[PDB]
């Protein structure tokens, strides 16, 4: 169930649908049980990579270990 | 300055100036001035909003034990034989600490 | 060391393991001991 056909490291599927989760850095698929433990839910695109012009990726802007002077909310994609 | 594997180290292209900020997004600010000198210390801090980071954390009286080289003696705190307790110095907040 | 070497005109070198450069100099020991590594070099900063 990996057919992401740009190589973004990550579910196409939870790309496409209804989201997913950065969790222990790797891709969990979203609980409805997640809100109550602080996490989010993030929901991005797989035609392309950089899906919003970033200069940094998906999966580098999910899991924040990009740059640490990035504001919190400039985290989801 | 930082050492490659021939043996010796390097320092052009190294610079200090894109880790300045990176630190002060991370870091508690703290100052010990004494009555010939002066120390400014940068340690790092654990975030609560977001539950994915694993930052080890610790408190104000740990912290000046593992930033100065603090020895605990007998409940109290040394630095250089120098006394540092929660009474024997005068602290000072600005306003939003 | 054979303690027959100083009558020999040999000498004794001491070092350290846990690091390369044991005195942080640019050469490090074996490049330090065995003098083939700047013939400008003063004998007496031959031992490490």
């Amino acid at each position: 169930d990996e057919d992401l056909d740009t190589d973004n490291d990550n579910i196409p599927d939870s790309y496409e649908r209804n989201g997913y989760t950065i969790k222990d850095l790797i891709a969990v698929k979203w609980e409805d049980s997640f809100a109550e433990q602080g996490y989010k839910k993030y929901v991005s695109n797989y035609l392309e990579s950089n899906t919003a012009g970033d200069p940094y990726t998906d999966y580098e802007k999910a899991s924040g270990s990009f740059d640490k002077a990035i504001k919190t909310e400039a985290r989801d994609p | 300055g930082t050492k490659n594997s021939s043996g010796q180290i390097v320092t052009e292209g190294n610079s200090w100036s894109d880790y300045i900020s990176q630190i002060d997004s991370i870091s508690a600010s703290i100052i010990l001035d004494t009555e010939n000198e002066s120390y400014e210390r940068r340690v790092t801090a654990k975030n609560l909003q977001d539950p994915e980071d694993k930052t080890p954390e610790l408190t104000i009286g740990e912290a000046i034990e593992k930033a100065f080289g603090a020895t605990k003696k007998d409940g109290l705190l040394y630095f250089n034989d120098i006394p540092i307790d929660e009474s024997c110095v005068e602290l000072i907040f600005d306003d939003n600490t």
